[PDB]
């Protein structure tokens, strides 16, 4: 049963609180650049220089 | 391409408004040109300005200008 | 005071910078480094901001090792010990236009430019101050004002009298990219790329204060429903009181 | 080491209060209760009378300090513009 | 028995935080004392790790600072938290205090841990003082200037009590290098102060809303008030990230970015608003040498509260004389900035002399009459004669 499967084991209830932080830190550090630069699009470095290009 | 903050002081410096507060530092100004050619040069120690009359023409066409501007600059 | 001894109030403007989302316009602060060179820099220093802060922010790499190689600067003794000079590089911070503060004084009446790397930041109103000044020359002061001859007059300085005079005409700059050089433009262009002077960690702030604020906010949520599910016990006990029997 | 002095509070077992006899007490599991039950019956009207019982100690206090204020900041806004000249030099004698 | 109740070590632990027998009444404002503690940890962490890149030269110390912000990675993230984690500090600290005043939390049998209280209160201060010159601005330089020559009015060793605190002549590089290591020390006195303080407390444990017994309903310390002070440690961390990321230099003053120069005098002399009160009382006393001893009676008045407190009810909560009255006393304290902020200017003057008045007449005058009179009035609204 999925308490006992998830959160019973506490070798792994202390391990996957430590492991499923660790892939946790590169899907919301992708996603909010994405959302962050999306909204200032237009604005940015990349965007000036790809038509500072001349 | 003329100045656009130019052309904005001078379009609400002709509103309803704007007629009262350009009158009011005008009377002021010729207040003080009588008040420049008698004795009293350097005496009276009290000799007026118009910069509370200029700082009220100002400040309305500040509140007017300055939320539009913006918009007509690249 | 009066208010003629305050300074008059600077308006607010619509700054595309401004909300805790938006970052700088990076096309703003290129057009502003040009006023900068071309008018500004006579008179004032930049002596806070190296060249290398202008690489992927401004100009490319190549475009700022042409902009250092314009200028000397003091290179180490030779084997003899007499000094030499040597052509800029991105180690490099912008040169000044004066030597000491003595020869700024001669140039300007006796008056001191100040640096301009921390302008924004130094000034109560940041760039609506900065912006406001520039723009707010008149062509004559009010009635009865009589300014010291080597003063101008602008009603957002306190006092009113400054000791620099207008500087920004139409059509004085021509810019790369062809937009029109109007008064309004040149000053909304060079007080971006001041605001980016004084805080070039601006763009990196913000992204880094979203992921904070997403997180602290989950945790204060959740320690919400802990603690209400781990008083609950407490929360609903009864109690009851039966008088003992006498005599003990 | 030695022991300590007097004092009005004691641990568990000897905590130092009266003696107690006749008060029963009961309590359920909080495993075995509804999830979260309080907004509703508490924002209705319990989180209105805890403070409005108490709102005119607060703000009859609050309402004197700032009519004082505001009447003392326009008193100086009027001393020093063009119309409250003549009454600035009488009362900075 | 446990390893927790049997080591030495951790005996001391489980009977602080962890079995310590709290009332089963206290409400959220008794969280205050720990966020304090966080609060000074912070302020150390951040501050040992921007000395490794600091010089205290006066040629230096300005160009240092702005060598953090530009130079060190993620430099900006601790000196903003450093600066406004200050600021946090005072506002704990203030809402502590004041939950003491109300409850009566001075009064018999914790008069020791309230006196204890005013010793890190004013060690608090000094330490704000000393940090603020060590940035050299102009209001640095400036601030520094004024506070110091009030003590040159004090009778035969005045003028030489100035000079030991300069080093020399005036504010100059002796005096930044000297506030710079007298900075450092400090807050390791504050921490020995607070060991001090929570030993105080142990002896006695809490009190309680109610103002009456709390040993007949005790819980223990954990996971009730463990996750009790996660709701508040959170909500903290939060706002404090709020202005640290989006809003960073709201309280502070603008002219601290201008480098100090004994040459150029501001327009106005401010310092920071949790010292603006202190300042408000200074400059109502005409004389010199009584203004500098009415400063520092207004902390040391705090110590003549268990003294003057005549009630035999301990708190606030039934007592509806001493509810208004306590209200008084808190606007009184915000007005007073607000006067410390403003120019020396009619009617400014006579609106700070009656407002400094007003503080020093709540503690010697208002609560011992007020609380006498709610003591007979409960006696005859009961008593048949
Ligand atoms: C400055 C940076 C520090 C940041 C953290 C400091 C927090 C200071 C706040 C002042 C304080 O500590 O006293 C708070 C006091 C309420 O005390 P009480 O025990 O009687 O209320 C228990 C409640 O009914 C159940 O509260 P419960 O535990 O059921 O839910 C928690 C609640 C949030 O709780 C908190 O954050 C406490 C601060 O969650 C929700 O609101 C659910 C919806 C999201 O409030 C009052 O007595 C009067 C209310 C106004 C006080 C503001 C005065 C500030 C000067
Ligand atoms: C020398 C040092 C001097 C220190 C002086 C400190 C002055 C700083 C101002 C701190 C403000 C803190 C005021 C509140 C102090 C907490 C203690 C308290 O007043 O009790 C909470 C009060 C009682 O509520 P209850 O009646 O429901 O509970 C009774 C117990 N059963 O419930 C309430 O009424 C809470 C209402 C709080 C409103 C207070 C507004 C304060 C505004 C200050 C703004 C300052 C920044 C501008
Ligand atoms: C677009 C060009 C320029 C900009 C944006 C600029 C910016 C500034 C700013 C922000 C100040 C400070 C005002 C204050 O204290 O509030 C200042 C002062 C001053 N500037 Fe300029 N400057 C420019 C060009 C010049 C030029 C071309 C000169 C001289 C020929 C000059 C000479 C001075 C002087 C003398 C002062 C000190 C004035 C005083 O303290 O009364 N500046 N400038
Ligand atoms: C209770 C503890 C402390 C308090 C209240 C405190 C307060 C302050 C304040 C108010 C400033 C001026 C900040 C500004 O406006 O820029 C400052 C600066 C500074 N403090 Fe602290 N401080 C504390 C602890 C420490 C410690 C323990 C150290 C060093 C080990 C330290 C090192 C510094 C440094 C290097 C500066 C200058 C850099 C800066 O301006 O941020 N501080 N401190
Ligand atoms: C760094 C500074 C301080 C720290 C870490 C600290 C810590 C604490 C803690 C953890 C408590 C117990 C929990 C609570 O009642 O909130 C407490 C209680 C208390 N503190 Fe502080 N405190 C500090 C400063 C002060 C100051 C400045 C005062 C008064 C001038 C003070 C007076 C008291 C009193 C009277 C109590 C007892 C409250 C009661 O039992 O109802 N403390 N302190
Ligand atoms: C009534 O019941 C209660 C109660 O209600 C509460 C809240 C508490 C709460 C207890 C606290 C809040 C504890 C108080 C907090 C302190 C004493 C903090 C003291 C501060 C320090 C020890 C600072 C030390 C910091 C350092 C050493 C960091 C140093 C930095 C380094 C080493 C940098 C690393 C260097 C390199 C080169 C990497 C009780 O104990 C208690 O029981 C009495
Ligand atoms: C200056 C303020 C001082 C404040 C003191 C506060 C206390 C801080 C301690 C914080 C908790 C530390 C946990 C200690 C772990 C248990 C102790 C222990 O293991 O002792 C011993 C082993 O000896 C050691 O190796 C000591 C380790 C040094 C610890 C230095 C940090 C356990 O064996 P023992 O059976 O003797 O324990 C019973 C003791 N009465
Ligand atoms: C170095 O300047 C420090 C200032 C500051 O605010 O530090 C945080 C400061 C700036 C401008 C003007 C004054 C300043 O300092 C101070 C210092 C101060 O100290 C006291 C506070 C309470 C009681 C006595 C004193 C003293 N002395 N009370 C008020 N302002």
């Amino acid at each position: 049963s999925l308490y006992k499967t998830f959160f019973k084991r506490n070798a792994v209830f202390v391990g996957t609180i430590f492991a499923g932080a660790f892939v946790f830190q590169t899907v919301f550090d992708t996603a909010i650049t994405s959302w962050y630069e999306n909204h200032n699009k237009g604005k940015l470095w990349k965007d000036v220089k790809a038509r500072i290009a001349a | 391409v003329t100045d656009q903050l130019e052309d904005l002081r001078e379009h609400f410096k002709n509103t309803e408004e704007g007629k009262a507060l350009v009158h009011h530092y005008e009377e002021c100004a010729e207040r003080v040109k009588i008040q420049q050619q008698q004795p009293g040069y350097a005496d009276l120690e009290h000799k007026e300005d118009c910069v509370e009359e200029f700082f009220h023409l100002q400040h309305y066409l500040d509140t007017a200008t300055a939320p539009r501007l913006f918009d007509k600059l690249k | 005071m009066t208010a003629a001894e305050h300074g008059l109030h600077a308006p607010a403007y619509a700054w595309s910078h401004n909300g805790p989302f938006e970052t700088f316009d990076h096309a703003s602060i290129r057009r502003g480094y040009q006023v900068y060179r071309e008018v500004c820099a006579a008179c004032h220093s930049l002596d806070r901001v190296a060249w290398r802060t202008l690489v992927g922010v401004s100009h490319t790499n190549e475009e700022v090792r042409n902009m250092a190689e314009e200028f000397e600067y003091d290179d180490e003794p030779d084997e003899q010990g007499n000094p030499k000079k040597r052509p800029g590089k991105l180690s490099d911070y912008i040169p000044g236009p004066y030597p000491n503060e003595q020869a700024a004084r001669a140039a300007n009446q006796g008056a001191l430019p100040p640096d301009l790397s921390l302008i924004v930041k130094a000034r109560h109103g940041g760039c609506d101050y900065i912006f406001s000044l520039l723009t707010g020359y008149p062509d004559e002061p009010p009635a009865g004002v009589a300014l010291p001859p080597g003063s101008n007059y602008n009603p957002y300085f306190p006092g009113g009298s400054i000791a620099m005079a207008r500087v920004l005409f139409d059509d004085m700059v021509e810019y790369e990219d062809g937009t029109p050089a109007t008064t309004s433009q040149m000053a909304k262009d060079v007080t971006t790329f001041l605001n980016w002077c004084a805080e070039p960690e601006h763009d990196e702030r913000k992204r880094l204060g979203l992921k904070t604020v997403i997180i602290l906010s989950s945790l204060y949520l959740l320690s919400i429903w802990v603690k209400k599910f781990k008083w609950a016990g407490i929360k609903t006990r009864k109690f009851v009181f039966n008088p003992p029997k006498p005599r003990k | 080491g030695p022991p300590s002095g007097k004092t009005y509070m004691g641990w568990w077992g000897h905590m130092g209060g009266p003696k107690q006899k006749g008060i029963t007490s009961y309590a359920v599991s909080p495993y075995a209760q509804k999830p979260l039950q309080g907004i509703f019956h508490n924002a209705v009207f319990n989180s209105f009378r805890r403070f409005k019982s108490q709102f005119l100690y607060v703000l009859i206090p609050a309402g004197i300090y700032w009519y004082w204020w505001k009447n003392g900041n326009e008193y100086n806004e009027f001393l020093y513009s063009k119309a409250g000249r003549e009454e600035l030099e009488r009362v900075n004698v | 028995m446990a390893f927790r109740k049997s080591n030495v070590y951790l005996s001391l632990v489980n009977s602080y935080i962890i079995d310590s027998p709290q009332p089963s009444s206290i409400n959220y404002w008794w969280n205050m004392g720990s966020l304090l503690g966080l609060c000074l940890v912070i302020q150390i962490v951040t501050g040992i790790f921007m000395a490794m890149h600091y010089s205290s030269n006066i040629e230096l110390a300005f160009s240092s600072v702005e060598h953090i912000m530009r130079d060190v990675h993620n430099g900006y993230i601790l000196r903003y938290l450093h600066a406004n984690g200050a600021s946090f500090f005072f506002m704990v600290m203030f809402m502590h205090m004041a939950k003491g005043l109300y409850y009566g939390s001075y009064r018999s049998p914790r008069v020791t841990l309230w006196n204890v209280g005013v010793i890190i209160f004013i060690l608090t201060i000094a330490t704000a003082f000393l940090g603020y010159c060590c940035v050299y601005g102009q209001m640095s330089h400036w601030g520094a200037t004024v506070i110091t020559n009030l003590f040159s009015a004090i009778p035969f060793v005045g003028n030489d009590i100035v000079s030991w605190l300069w080093g020399g002549f005036s504010v100059s590089n002796p005096t930044i290098q000297r506030f710079f290591a007298l900075h450092y020390l400090v807050p390791f006195i504050i921490a020995a102060m607070v060991i001090m303080h929570l030993m105080a407390l142990h002896i006695h444990g809490s009190s309680n809303p109610l103002g009456i017994t709390g040993n007949l309903d005790r819980i223990p310390m954990h996971s009730y008030f463990i996750f009790k002070d996660l709701v508040t440690v959170f909500l903290f961390m939060l706002i404090l990230a709020l202005f640290v990321f989006y809003s960073p230099n709201t309280l502070g003053h603008p002219d601290n970015y201008i480098p100090g120069n004994p040459l150029v005098t501001p327009a106005s002399i401010v310092p920071e608003w949790y010292l603006l009160p202190f300042y408000a009382i200074l400059r109502s006393i005409p004389d010199k040498l009584l203004g500098v001893i009415t400063m520092f009676a207004a902390i040391l008045v705090l110590l003549v509260l268990p003294f003057t407190d005549r009630s035999v009810v301990r708190g606030n909560t039934f007592k509806v004389l001493s509810k208004f009255f306590f209200f008084i006393f808190v606007f009184n304290f915000v007005l007073l900035g607000q006067i410390g902020a403003c120019h020396v200017e009619v009617p400014y003057v006579l609106m700070g002399q009656i407002a400094t008045f007003i503080y020093f007449a709540y503690f010697l005058i208002i609560v011992p009459v007020i609380s006498t009179i709610e003591n007979v009035l409960f006696y005859i609204g009961r008593v048949n004669k």
